[PDB]
């Protein structure tokens, strides 16, 4: 079952009384039909933010940005694959030394790395726009629908994956934590793998900059919790991998006997 | 943000803590300098026309 | 028992003779019915300030302002709690260093402090208006009623708490001394806690500006009086805390052997 097949949040169209209420309001708005009206006080028109029309429109804008961001990521890999194919197939009539091949190789790596970061940064802007569109859906009922949770996880996942590639690890922590609070994403070991690395980065920065000891411990404890959880979710509890991590964490943490 | 020295969306501004980054910033300042120069030109052009009008 | 349930100071409506006397006066006022009359000499019309109608109108004015001031404070705490909640829930896509978190928090603590000081000033104007209304109730009998002392203490209490947050400590002393003369308010330890601090502020200023020695000792003696009393009300006499304060007070003041 695909929740994004129809590309909509909630399908908008039953009671006889409700059908009568809808009839009289439509008649009233016809009397005061004035397309040039602009509400001086914004409170009343802002109630349109709670409508189903508004939520559908915001959902489709976020969907449009999400698709564009994924297109940015996917087209880049297509270009990188094509670029490597073209480089290997062209004739090198002036290359005869091993260090020349190493030199030619390094340029291709620099070109590829340069383009990848540009694609990641371009895609991240699309995802950040997609994130903002969903945040202004103010209706809690529409936020619990399967379609909303399907897109919300996909937008969060791609944004987290891209932001990590730009080495902006501490920014992924707030988004990752909101990711594992939706449906059963908490049982995914990749989610806890990223949090282990991200909190390790925070721990080093406090150690390096000689920050507060309290923040040093909190980043260390959060690092161990998600490191152990990721090990359990992938290799299982009381597994050889799990026993290895417990020895590491106990050695790293401070305990009292 | 308008001079290209800061992302209007994410709001991160340019950095020089990496040699590779600094090379790309050199191009960024060239476009930043061009935008200011293009702006000062239009202001001076307005001043010249206004100067003629007052004499007229 | 709530003295403000009915929202009135004294209920205004028995003797057979008095009922007859009121009737003839109502008849005399009918003969001289002149809505446009204005007294050249105000002494006779000023006697209306001794009436029950006058006090009831003033009591509602003081009650009306008191509610506005109290509602002003309470709406602010709702705003501060709401403001802190909204800031923590919005996304920081460009915040990756600890000092960035420190700086963002410092901005928020300034915004919160700005509104609190603004809210305290708005309420303090209301509480001062409530105080002004109650001082022009010129009937001593109506000033002893339980409804009056209930509102008088609440207005003074709210005013003093607002004034202390604005750091106008020397102004609280005259009001606090009026507060502890109402019913058994003197047996509240918070009333003596504030007088302990306010008199300490007065003693510092005389010491700082090299004021008179008489004013130095008067504010020093009063400071010790209300510090010792506040300890007794909250922790009791011959308690370890009460023993602590006596040693401090005896050390600070001047005694003769």
């Amino acid at each position: 079952v695909d929740e994004l097949l129809k590309g909509e949040l909630v399908p908008e169209n039953l009671t006889e009384d409700q059908k009568k209420k809808k009839k009289e309001i439509m008649e009233q708005e016809s009397l005061w039909k004035n397309p040039d009206f602009k509400g001086y006080n914004k409170t009343f028109q802002e109630l349109h933010q709670l409508s189903k029309t508004f939520a559908n429109n915001q959902f489709r804008l976020a969907l449009s940005n999400y698709q564009s961001g994924v297109n940015t990521i996917m087209k880049n890999r297509d270009w990188v694959e094509q670029y490597r194919k073209e480089e290997a197939e062209k004739k090198r009539l002036d290359e005869k030394w091993y260090w020349q091949k190493v030199d030619r190789k390094a340029r291709e790596e620099r070109v590829v790395y340069r383009e990848k970061m540009k694609a990641k940064q371009d895609a991240l802007n699309y995802f950040s726009k997609a994130i903002n569109h969903l945040d202004e859906i103010k209706n809690p009922d529409l936020r619990e629908r399967p379609e909303f949770k399907r897109l919300l996880s996909d937008v969060y996942r791609s944004w987290i994956m891209a932001e990590y590639d730009l080495q902006n690890l501490p920014q992924t922590i707030p988004i990752l934590e909101l990711y594992i609070e939706i449906d059963d994403n908490e049982k995914e070991y990749p989610a806890h793998k990223y949090l282990a690395s991200a909190y390790s980065f925070e721990e080093n920065m406090i150690k390096k900059t000689k920050g507060p000891d309290d923040m040093l411990f909190k980043y260390r404890y959060k690092k161990n919790v998600h490191l152990l959880r990721a090990t359990e979710l992938k290799y299982g509890k009381d597994s050889p991998e799990y026993k290895h991590i417990v020895n590491v964490i106990n050695r790293d943490e401070v305990i009292s006997v | 943000a308008a001079l290209g020295l800061r992302n209007p969306t994410v709001l991160t501004f340019i950095s020089l803590s990496t040699a590779g980054k600094a090379n790309s910033v050199i191009g960024l300042c060239d476009d930043a300098l061009r935008v200011i120069s293009k702006q000062r030109a239009d202001l001076g052009a307005y001043y010249n026309r206004m100067e003629h009008a007052a004499k007229g």
